[PDB]
């Protein structure tokens, strides 16, 4: 259960908010890499309109979710000019 | 936890 979003990425900051992973958990029942907020006029609100719980499966070919929050967080940024977001449903609220 | 804005 896996969607496919390409999204424009913006220059030094992308617009979306991440909580936590195995490092840093907002849950220690499921380590996936969850966004919780979306940054107002950045890249989540310009081109889309998605929700913030869309748990970061892979980002571009980088295997996130079972990380550190700073892998996923860095893997997202690493995606240059364009994230190519897929993201698998586990926990949604 | 700490929310890091992306």
């Amino acid at each position: 259960e896996y969607e496919e979003i390409t999204l424009e990425r913006g220059n030094s900051g992308l617009g979306f908010s991440i909580a936590g992973g195995t490092d840093n958990p907002h849950i220690g029942d499921d380590p996936s890499i969850f966004i919780t907020k979306i940054i107002p006029g950045g890249a989540a609100a310009q081109d889309g309109r998605l929700r913030v719980n869309d748990s970061i499966l892979f980002v571009n070919e980088v295997d996130v979710r079972e990380v550190t929050h700073s892998a996923a967080v860095e893997a997202l940024k690493e995606a240059g000019s364009i994230v190519r977001l897929y993201v698998m449903r586990r926990k949604p609220p | 936890y700490k929310k890091t804005e992306v």
